[PDB]
RNA sequence: GGCCGCAAGGUUAAAACUCAAAUGAAUUGACGGGGGC
RNA sequence: GCGGCCCCCUGGACGAAGACUGACGCUCAGGUGCGAAAGCGUGGGGAGCAAACAGGAUUAGAUACCCUGGUAGUCCACGCCG
């Protein structure tokens, strides 16, 4: 065989990669306690992920009696919703808690 | 202490030095600090609880918590 | 503030305020993603 | 601070025995020189490296450690910095 044969597979792989560059996994975590704009600092990182194309999974944690805080915790998730309303398409919303975590997933709007 | 004032309230936000911001049944917000036993009993307070608040007539802007609704 | 420097800066060198400490050597234990039998 | 070899110009130190000057000494505020590396100015040079920076990975995140590259710099001549 000849060396040139390697490239065509590489071109196909990069087509798969640009199909996969979104499918790279980036995770973001928050707590009800987080406040004072530290939330904005973490958003700066979410933005840099969406412009690349990845989905972002927003996790938020309650420990025990912090359930009283779920009423405010869902809003923190909503505060992401409004911030990305023009940046990210809503994909999955956590209708219930499991094992003390709410999981939310967003994917970037495919700008036309 | 003589002719004490007794009220309830709701804690709204955590502050450093275990002090807290509490809205009062009458619409006023006060700054509250913990008593000895619920400090000695390792009882921690989170946001949103109903708490019993002692006040003093000398100043009504700051009070002390004495009993939290679990 | 003064002097020096093309510039980075260097040199000389305070007070308000605040705490009842800060520190050095060594002792007996616990701990190490330190050794040895 | 100084390390291949050869030549040229040059400072200091130490030992032997003898001769000479005759206290000619010690220290030093101001003052004057030297002073690693990085850095600045003008002009050269550029193999190996390698801040910044580009790309690949790691992680929850990783503006890092890791991998492929790579500019200033590192080198030379004269000034500066101290
Ligand atoms: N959140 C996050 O930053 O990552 C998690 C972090 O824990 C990874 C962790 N990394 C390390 O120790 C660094 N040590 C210095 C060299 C590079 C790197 O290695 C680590 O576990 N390494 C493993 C290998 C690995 C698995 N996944 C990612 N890296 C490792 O081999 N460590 C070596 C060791 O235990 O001594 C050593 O660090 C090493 C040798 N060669 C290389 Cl490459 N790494
Ligand atoms: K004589
Ligand atoms: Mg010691
Ligand atoms: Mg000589
Ligand atoms: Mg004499
Ligand atoms: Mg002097
Ligand atoms: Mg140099
Ligand atoms: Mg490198």
């Amino acid at each position: 065989d000849y060396g040139k044969f390697l490239y065509e597979k590489s071109k196909s792989s990069k087509e798969q990669k640009k199909k996969q560059k979104v499918i790279q996994v980036k995770e973001i975590k928050f707590r009800p306690g987080t406040d004072e704009g530290d939330y904005q600092v973490k958003l700066r990182s979410l933005i840099r992920f969406l412009e690349e194309g990845d989905k972002a999974k927003i996790t938020l944690r309650f420990r025990g009696r912090e359930m009283a805080h779920q009423q405010i915790g869902m809003e923190v998730l909503n505060r992401v919703k409004d911030d990305l309303q023009e940046l990210a398409v809503v994909e999955s919303f956590p209708t219930k808690i499991e094992g003390r975590q709410m999981i939310m997933v967003l994917a970037p709007k495919k700008k036309q | 202490k003589e002719d004490n004032i007794e009220m309830q309230g709701t804690v709204l936000e955590t502050l450093p030095n275990t002090m807290f911001r509490v809205e009062l049944e009458n619409g006023h917000v006060v700054t509250a600090h913990i008593s000895g036993k619920m400090r000695k009993n390792y009882i921690r307070i989170l946001t949103g609880d109903k708490v019993t608040v002692e006040l003093t007539p000398y100043d009504l802007s700051k009070g002390r918590i004495v009993f939290r609704s679990r």
